């Protein structure tokens, strides 16, 4: 049976199978800073599993066969067109930071469920916490409108706040121009259209609201590139912290309840990503929603309930 | 089929209906009636038990 | 009735889980069996309703108005599959079923014996016309259209609720057969007043009256062609059905109080009349020129006479063909230009000779070209108005006068001048419409042949 | 096959299924009984038959 | 709020209720309304919100006033009459006094301003909650004691029940306050029919019960609190809009659905007793219950609004609330009405 | 119930006074009650300005009442026709109009001609039948 | 009308004496239609969870039939039951007072004056 | 004249006007506690005697 | 219809009376409250003490009984309001009338 109310009536806690090394973990920095890489160290070094950074698609992934589906029908934004064209009417680039707002949204919330289902900790690159940086990044250099912005916070506060911040996050720090030549070195055409103004804007809002807030809600880990590149003294660095900061510690059982009841309900997670404000980038139009709509209907396994769909193999539907 | 089938059937319906209407016409009235005397089966309204009453010797002698 | 009932109901089933190509086929086909088999309902006695049970029985009154609901049925199946192609199955299938349910509702309207459940079903006719009005409506004030159209509609039907309810209480039951056989002269009481104003102001709204008449030119202009040809064919014939069989038990009060009403008819029929010829848009014309129609049938009903009742039975017969036509039409040419304007496209007869001659009979129905239905059906009126009083022959006489004008004017102004050289999607005339037209003149000129069918009970 | 995890009720739950059938039998059969009685006793009732 | 501490305070109310539905003594049936106005306010308190802090506020000093007022009866009965058990009133003062002390308690009266605020500030289960199980014990307590009630002035509270609820609904677009409305509509109904026949007024309830139970788990299911996030359920649900306004279409009453049959039963009741003013009256301001209603079908299902793009994950991902007997319910809240005489079994 | 008794006691038309007085007083009662309901749900600002409400709802009231009252006793004699529910339908326009010319507007008051006016002609028909709007429990 | 008939044991749905009366038939059309609601709510069920609404389940919108038609048999039974009673207290009550139901001295249509209302 | 102006103000218009400015004035409450337990005193002795009710 | 009971009615009616009307806070009209409460322990034993229903005297008991768990869970809204508001008062209790 699922995690409800009948399990906690019944005793099926959480603080029971949650121990030390049940820890969430996102792995933060610049663009291609060694993020993933530092991430999946200390993930197989501590032992813990290791979702990776949620996209476009990673929603994608989480239901049925996991293969992405089309752009169009997965929120009609491709981060293509962001690296080539950055400044349209059609507005892709909001439309791209929303949906991944919301990706690396479910993707905490599964992480989250993971530790406070089976307790073997979680480790991640980037999530909700650094989702502003880019946002903000992007505001600055004449890409969005302010209007976007506030419905970007409004959203991350009706849908952050009732989530809880990791354990640990570890920031591998590489230097802005560093970073511009590891793009030359990277090879893919789309970055190299990248504004380096907009590269160490992503480092200013990271070391000036990402770090510092952080400080004050968990145990920062600021590592230089040549620091990070040792994996097992970071990773021990990470063991000995102290493990006592936030409000991890005085979490009760009830609270992991609430916070369970939350993480198993996607719809709720993502129930407020889709409140009615009325952005440029953000309103399909009837026609348009009828019409993808209908289109999601047709594509295979998204016709009827998950387990239900005769075209994708399911059996035994008339008794089930 | 032939006329006596209307006729018949007709017969049958009206006699039925009109039993219904003043059959209706006596339950208004009989209502009317059991609602203002209450001398009747229905309508009746709770009053106290008598059984409840105790008549074992009080301690005062003339209650 | 079960035997047109049973059907109508399963062949909800059958649309409802028949492929993605095979709804309009398996809804048009059955339906027209079923209007095959509702065609024997015109088998009537001499003088003794058919009384099938004790919830369901038909005269000749009530088999006519089936006969022509359960033959419509086809005809909105014919012309929404037009502007209803581009939708997915489910939708239609609801499109269909809606208009299914339309059509039961009717069927057991007219084959009522309570007038409570005559009632019942009468206002519940509101609800799958109120669902193809709003949602399936193209225009701008369809969702004001379905507002006026209920609440014009209920601020009647309550009232006449109340009346019923009342009678029943106090005549002891409101079946029909009971009221007429058990009838009792009504006194000049001021609470029978208000009593016959509650049991005639719901049909006269759904009549029209003049003046509380806004819900059609708000309502049919509006909605989707099969709501607009169900309305103005079949709906507005409720009020009159409902006026014929409660006029039992509302005499002879009627006559005192029919002074104002027949007359607020009988002046309205002028200004609608008026109101078609200084019109902009074919269907607004069409359902002026319903209005008056119908304020006809209201002056007949109000005169209470055998003829009168004729008349208006074969009056109420051949506006629905006849309206169904012309707003057919209208959706065939507004399709065409994706306008409604009588303006926008004129000078179309050399263009599509068949839509010039179905334009051609149907302005002389509705213009009322003798012999058809509709010019006896207006005459009987005519002539039981003149016994009743003299001078409305003036006024009668100076109606289908405007109404001829403006029966030819559109035709004069859409198909009789030069083409618009501009528009070029006049395309060939798809042959469904052309059919559509012919299976609604065809049964015209029929009835005309043996209007003693049409004639209501009273023949 | 195309779910990467297991449904909710991709295969269904033999359990829930076999109370369903049984319990609706129960009512059949319960339901079929009580007719039974109720005609055979209004039978005795007024002495019909 | 640990769940067993929410299953006692659950059952707590309903015990309450219970109470009040089976007692005589009259000092118990207070005890039980004491009770279940002791359980509710941490009901409301769930979600621990300054609204619910409010709405809980608002709540509790309105029920205790008339709590209190209902004592106030209850002892002048005893003085007048030495008898506390649920026959009648002996003094006439102590009844006309009750009879506003168990309407606040309904909030049919000018005493119904306390009912959309509640209704709004709290959440949609516990609102739920509410409006459909807090009103079964005074309308007991009064079905008991109708045999001697003024009927003017239960006839001028269950006007302005009628005709202020049906106003009011008319100009909110958040869903908890028009049904507030709406559920203060529905109390003028089942009061102004409650004098002359009670099985009439708990077939109204009944209806009303279950009805408002499909409409309030629709909109729990679509998450919907304000009237364009419901209009916005079309894109990613269209089943849930297309029941909101068949279950709409019987909020207003229109036959053949299930919400004209209370609405016909009780003016076929009152016009046999000589009541002619008065059901025409109510059929006639029905109306404006009936427009709002209207208008939150037209911008739910009938006419299809603009959508949000996020909401290509929101069709990715399904529902996990079952939302128990939700399909009977609509069930019973639209199509009962060809078993409407089965309403003599309540008889 | 008294108060509205006086206008039961003296017959419709004859003595005019009398019945306009006793309609003049059942304006105000309506007056003062509305008013306190006003002042209650909706909050006046200080002492002077309350009164200032409630004397503008009592006039508005008053004068109805007033004006209904004459118009019905005058009518009712002149013509001589005191069962005449049009007697009240003066009533109506005037408790229209001034209404109205109370609040300086032309619609308002032209409305409250006919709304006003149908329902005095409905109430006096209640005189004239035997309505009851609150009938006591029968069946 | 009958909450307070002499006699009446509270909380139990047929008070035994009912079973005097015709139990209603299987066939009955009322319960036949409170199945069609078995039926219908398995519909929505189906519906409302985003499943093949005419086939999938067919345990569960069985069991919704067979609840309803349960249900409808005692519904019916004691919906037949109290009408059963208003006809007996009524025609009891009638008998029991002759002066308040008198007989009418029937005469035909030929000695009525019924007045005519000439129609023009 | 008559049909779009005199027919919608004589009977849809006026209804849908009078409806639409005094559900306003009924449904713009401040929302204060004082003022609706004020409005409640009062209904109890207009209800109490005012009316009289009792009597 | 004796004296006392004239007093202890009146008194009530004034305790209705203020309840029904606020100044500023939210302990004075719960004081109010406790004070209906008050007038209507007083009436009923008076009641039946004078009328020797031994068997009743238990109901003033359990009016005060219900009575405290009353002004309990009212002063503990009190706490809430405080809490969420910093005061007591009514007059900027507000934030639901939209
Ligand atoms: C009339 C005839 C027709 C009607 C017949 C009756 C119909 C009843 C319908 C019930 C619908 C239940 C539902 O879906 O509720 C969802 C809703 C909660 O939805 P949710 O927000 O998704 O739930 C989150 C959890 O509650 C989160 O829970 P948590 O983790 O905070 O822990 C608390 C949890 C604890 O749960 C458990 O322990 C299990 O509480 C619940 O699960 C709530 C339900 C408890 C039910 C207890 C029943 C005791 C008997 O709960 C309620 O609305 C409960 C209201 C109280 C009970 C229902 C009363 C309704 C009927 C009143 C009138 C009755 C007829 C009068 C005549
Ligand atoms: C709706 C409006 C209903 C009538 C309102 C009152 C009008 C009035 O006082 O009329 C008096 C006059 C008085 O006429 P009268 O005095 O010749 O007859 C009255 C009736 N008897 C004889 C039984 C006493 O009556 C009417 O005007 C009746 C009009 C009926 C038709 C109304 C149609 C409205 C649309
Ligand atoms: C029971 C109900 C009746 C008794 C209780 C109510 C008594 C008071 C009745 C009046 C209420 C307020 C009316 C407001 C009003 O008239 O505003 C000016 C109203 C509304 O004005 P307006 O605000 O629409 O003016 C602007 C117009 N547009 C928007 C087009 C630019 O004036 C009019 O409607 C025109 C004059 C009156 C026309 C109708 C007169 C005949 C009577 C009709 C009803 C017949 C039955
Ligand atoms: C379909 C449309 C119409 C629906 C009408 C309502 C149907 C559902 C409600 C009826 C069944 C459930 C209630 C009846 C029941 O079981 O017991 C009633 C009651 C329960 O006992 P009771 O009558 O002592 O208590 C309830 C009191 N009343 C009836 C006033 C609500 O009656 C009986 O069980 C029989 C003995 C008493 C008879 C009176
Ligand atoms: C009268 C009832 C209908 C009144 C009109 C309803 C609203 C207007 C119609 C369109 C609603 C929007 C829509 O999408 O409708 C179709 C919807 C299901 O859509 P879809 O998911 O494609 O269906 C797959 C089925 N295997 O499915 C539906 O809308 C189903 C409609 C059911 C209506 C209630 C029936 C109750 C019982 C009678
Ligand atoms: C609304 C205002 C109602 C009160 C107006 C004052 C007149 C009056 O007494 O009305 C109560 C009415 C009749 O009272 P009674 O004294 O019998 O007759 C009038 C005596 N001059 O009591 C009645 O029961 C008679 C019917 C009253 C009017 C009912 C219809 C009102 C108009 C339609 C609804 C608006
Ligand atoms: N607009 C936007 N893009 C984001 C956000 N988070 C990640 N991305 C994009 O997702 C990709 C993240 O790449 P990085 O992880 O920074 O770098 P990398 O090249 O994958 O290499 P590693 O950091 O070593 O994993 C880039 O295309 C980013 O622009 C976000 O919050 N907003």
């Amino acid at each position: 049976l699922q995690y409800g109310p009948l399990a906690f009536v019944l005793g099926e806690r959480t603080t029971r199978k949650l121990t030390e090394t049940s820890k969430v973990i996102t792995v933060d920095g610049n663009i291609c800073s060694g993020k993933g890489r530092l991430a999946r160290e200390i993930a197989e070094k501590l032992g813990l599993r290791h979702f990776p950074e949620a996209g476009i698609h990673y929603a994608d992934s989480t239901t049925g066969d996991g293969k992405p589906l089309d752009v169009q029908l997965s929120g009609n934004c491709s981060l293509e067109k962001f690296y080539d064209d950055p400044k349209s009417n059609d507005g892709n680039s909001y439309r791209l930071q929303s949906w991944l707002y919301a990706s690396r949204l479910l993707q905490y919330a599964d992480a989250l469920e993971h530790l406070l289902s089976t307790g073997q900790g979680v480790v991640l690159e980037r999530s909700i916490y650094s989702d502003f940086v880019f946002l903000e990044a992007m505001y600055r250099q004449g890409f969005i409108r302010k209007q976007c912005v506030e419905h970007y916070n409004e959203v991350k506060k009706v849908t952050a706040c009732e989530y809880l911040p990791p354990h640990v996050v570890v920031y591998v720090d590489v230097p802005v121009p560093e970073i511009q030549s590891r793009i030359q070195k990277k090879g893919n055409p789309h970055e190299m259209k990248i504004t380096a103004a907009y590269l160490q804007d992503i480092e200013n809002a990271y070391k000036k609201t990402f770090l510092p807030e952080m400080s004050e809600k968990c145990e920062v880990l600021q590592y230089s590139a040549r620091e990070a590149e040792d994996a097992e003294k970071v990773v021990e660095d990470i063991e000995y912290l102290k493990c006592d900061k936030g409000p991890w510690p005085d979490q009760d059982d009830r609270t992991f309840h609430r916070l369970r009841m939350l993480v198993q309900n996607k719809l709720e997670v993502l129930n407020y990503t889709t409140i009615p404000v009325y952005l440029p980038e953000i309103t399909i139009g009837a026609h348009q929603s009828d019409r993808v709509f209908q289109k999601f209907t047709e594509l295979p396994g998204r016709k009827y309930s998950p387990g239900y769909n005769e075209d994708v193999g399911d059996k035994w539907i008339w008794l089930k | 089929d032939g006329p006596e089938k209307n006729y018949e059937k007709t017969m049958a319906i009206l006699q039925i209906e009109a039993e219904k209407a003043e059959l209706r016409l006596k339950e208004l009235e009989v209502r009317r009636l059991m609602r203002a005397r209450g001398d009747g089966p229905w309508y009746q309204y709770p009053t106290i038990d008598k059984a409840l009453i105790d008549h074992s010797p009080k301690t005062t002698p003339d209650n | 009735m079960l035997k047109i009932i049973i059907p109508t109901t399963m062949l909800l089933p059958m649309t409802w889980m028949s492929k993605h190509n095979m709804i309009w086929i398996n809804a048009t086909v059955h339906s027209l069996l079923i209007s095959l088999i509702s065609l024997s309902l015109l088998n009537q006695l001499g003088e003794n309703s058919l009384n099938f049970s004790l919830t369901f029985f038909s005269d000749s009154l009530s088999a006519p108005l089936l006969v022509l609901t359960t033959w419509l049925l086809p005809l909105m199946l014919m012309a929404s599959q037009s502007h209803l192609s581009k939708e997915t199955t489910t939708r239609k299938k609801l499109y269909i079923t809606m208009l299914i349910l339309l059509q039961l509702f009717l069927i057991m309207t007219f084959t009522a014996t309570e007038l409570i459940l005559f009632y019942i079903l009468f206002e519940a006719t509101l609800v799958p016309t109120l669902i193809i009005i709003t949602r399936w409506g193209n225009q701008t004030e369809r969702l004001n259209a379905g507002l006026y159209f209920l609440f014009y509609t209920l601020a009647g039907s309550l009232p006449l609720l109340v009346a019923l309810v009342y009678i029943q209480n106090t005549t002891g039951s409101l079946n029909f057969l009971i009221i007429h056989y058990w009838s009792h002269p009504l006194s000049n009481s001021w609470s029978n007043i208000f009593m016959w104003l509650a049991c005639i102001m719901a049909f006269m709204v759904k009549m029209p009256l003049y003046g509380l008449h806004l819900w059609l030119p708000k309502a049919h202009v509006e909605a989707p062609i099969a709501g607009s040809m169900v309305l103005a064919a079949v709906l507005l014939k409720l009020g009159g059905y409902g006026m014929m069989r409660i006029t039992t038990i509302l005499n002879p009060l009627t006559n005192y109080m029919a002074y104002p009403f027949l007359m607020l008819s009988m002046w309205g029929m002028i200004m609608t009349s008026s109101i078609c010829l200084r019109q902009t848009d074919l269907k607004s014309l069409i359902a002026y020129s319903s209005v008056s129609h119908m304020a006809l049938v209201i002056v007949a009903i109000m005169i209470q006479t055998p003829w009168s009742f004729m008349g208006a039975t074969a009056l109420m017969i051949a506006h629905g063909l006849t309206s169904s036509m012309l707003f057919c039409l209208a959706n065939t040419n507004y399709e065409r230009v994706h306008s409604r304007t009588m303006i926008l496209a004129r000078g179309l007869q050399t263009l599509l000779p068949l839509m010039a001659t179905w334009w051609l009979m149907a302005s002389l129905t509705n213009l009322a070209l003798p012999p058809s239905i509709n010019l006896i059906g207006e005459l009987f009126i005519i002539t039981a108005s003149f016994s009743w009083s003299n001078i409305t022959i003036i006024l009668m006489g100076m109606n289908m006068m405007i109404t001829a004008l403006y029966s030819l004017y559109m035709l004069i102004t859409t198909q009789r001048g030069k083409y618009t050289h501009h528009i070029n999607n006049i395309k060939a005339s798809f042959t469904r419409e052309n059919a559509l037209m012919a299976l609604h003149i065809l049964p015209l000129l029929l009835l005309t042949l043996n209007p003693k069918m049409i004639l209501g009970p009273l023949y | 096959k195309f779910y990467i995890r297991e449904p909710p009720h991709g295969s269904p739950d033999w359990l829930k299924v076999g109370l369903t059938l049984g319990t609706s039998v129960f009512l059949w059969i319960y339901l079929i009984k009580q007719h039974k009685e109720d005609v055979l006793e209004y039978k005795r009732r007024n002495g019909l038959e | 709020m640990n769940p067993i501490i929410y299953t006692t305070l659950i059952m707590t109310v309903m015990s309450g209720t219970m109470l009040v539905m089976i007692s005589s003594h009259w000092l118990l049936i207070w005890i039980g309304f004491e009770m279940n106005l002791l359980a509710m306010i941490p009901v409301l308190m769930k979600n621990f919100n300054p609204r619910a802090t409010e709405a809980a506020t608002k709540y509790f000093l309105t029920q205790a006033t008339a709590s209190m007022m209902l004592m106030m009866a209850i002892i002048i009965n005893l003085l007048y009459s030495g008898q506390w058990t649920i026959t009648k009133m002996f003094n006439p003062v102590a009844m006309t006094m009750m009879t506003m002390a168990l309407a606040m308690k309904l909030g049919l009266s000018p005493f119904h301003f306390w009912v959309p605020e509640v209704t709004q500030g709290i959440s949609l289960q516990a609102g739920l909650l509410l409006l459909t199980w807090q009103k079964l014990a005074p309308l007991s307590v009064l079905c008991q004691i109708s045999q001697s009630i003024n009927p003017n002035l239960m006839l001028t509270m269950a006007m302005l029940s009628i005709l202020i609820g049906g106003w009011g609904g008319l100009n909110q677009t958040q869903l908890r306050k028009i049904m507030a409305y709406s559920s203060i509509a529905h109390m003028g109904w089942m009061t102004a029919v409650l004098p002359y026949n009670t099985t009439m007024t708990i077939l109204n309830l009944l209806i009303y019960i279950t009805m408002t139970l499909a409409m309030f788990m629709l909109l729990i299911h679509s998450s919907a609190t304000t009237t364009l996030s419901l209009s916005h359920t079309w894109n990613k649900m269209p089943v849930i809009t297309s029941l909101m306004m068949v279950t709409l279409l019987s909020m207003g009453g229109l036959p053949p659905l299930s919400g004209f049959m209370p609405k016909w039963m009780i003016i076929q009741e009152m016009t046999k007793n000589e009541s002619i003013i008065m059901p025409t009256l109510m059929a006639m301001t029905a109306l404006l219950n009936l427009y709002f209603y209207m208008r939150l079908a037209y911008s739910s299902s009938l006419t299809m609004f603009p959508s949000t793009n996020n909401m290509k994950m929101k069709w990715q991902f399904e529902h996990t609330k079952q939302m128990k007997l939700l399909p009977t319910m609509i069930v019973l809240s639209t199509l009962v009405l060809p078993m409407t005489p089965a309403l003599s079994s309540l008889n | 119930k008294t108060l509205l008794h006086k206008y039961s006691d003296i017959p419709e038309g004859t003595e005019c006074h009398r019945k306009a007085y006793a309609s003049t007083s059942i304006g105000g009662a309506t007056g003062l009650i509305v008013s306190a309901y006003s002042i209650a749900l909706k909050p006046p600002a200080s002492f002077l300005e309350g009164v200032a409400r409630t004397g503008r709802y009592t006039f508005t009231s008053a004068a109805i009442g007033a004006i209904f009252g004459l118009t019905s006793c005058i009518s009712a004699q002149v013509r001589e026709k005191p069962d005449d529910p049009l007697n009240y339908f003066i009533g109506g326009c005037a408790g229209g109009l001034t209404l109205g010319a109370r609040t300086r507007s032309y619609g308002i008051g032209a409305a409250a001609c006919a709304y006003m006016g149908l329902t005095a002609a409905l109430v006096k028909m209640g005189q004239l039948e035997g309505w009851q709007v609150f009938a006591e429990p029968k069946v | 009308m009958m909450s307070g008939r002499p006699g009446r044991v509270p909380l139990q749905f047929l008070p035994n004496e009912a079973r005097s009366l015709p139990p209603p038939k299987l066939t009955d059309p009322r319960l036949v239609y409170m199945g069609f609601l078995g039926y219908c709510s398995g519909l929505i069920d189906n519906a409302i969870r985003r499943r093949p609404v005419v086939s999938a389940g067919l345990h569960r919108q069985l069991l919704y039939v067979t609840s309803f038609v349960f249900f409808g048999y005692y519904l019916l039974k004691r919906q037949d039951y109290m009408y059963a009673l208003r006809d007996h207290d009524m025609f009891a009550y009638v008998k029991s007072h002759p002066e308040d139901f008198p007989e009418k001295d029937k005469k035909t249509y030929g000695e009525i004056l019924e007045e005519f209302h000439p129609v023009r | 004249l008559l049909d779009l102006i005199w027919l919608e103000t004589i009977l849809p218009k006026t209804t849908s006007f009078i409806q639409m400015k005094m559900s306003i004035m009924v449904s713009n409450q401040k929302g204060l506690i004082k003022l609706y337990f004020l409005s409640f005193l009062i209904t109890i002795m207009i209800s109490m005697t005012l009316f009289n009710y009792h009597e | 219809m004796p004296l006392v009971y004239m007093n202890i009615i009146m008194a009530f009616a004034i305790a209705l009376a203020g309840l029904l009307m606020y100044r500023s806070h939210l302990m004075s009209s719960l004081l109010c409250l406790e004070g209906m409460m008050l007038s209507l322990f007083i009436m009923s034993t008076l009641i039946i003490l004078n009328t020797h229903f031994t068997l009743a005297n238990m109901m003033p008991i359990i009016l005060l009984v219900f009575a405290a768990c009353e002004a309990a869970l009212g002063l503990s809204l009190l706490v809430m309001v405080s809490n969420t508001y910093g005061t007591d008062y009514v007059q900027n209790l507000n934030l639901l009338q939209c």
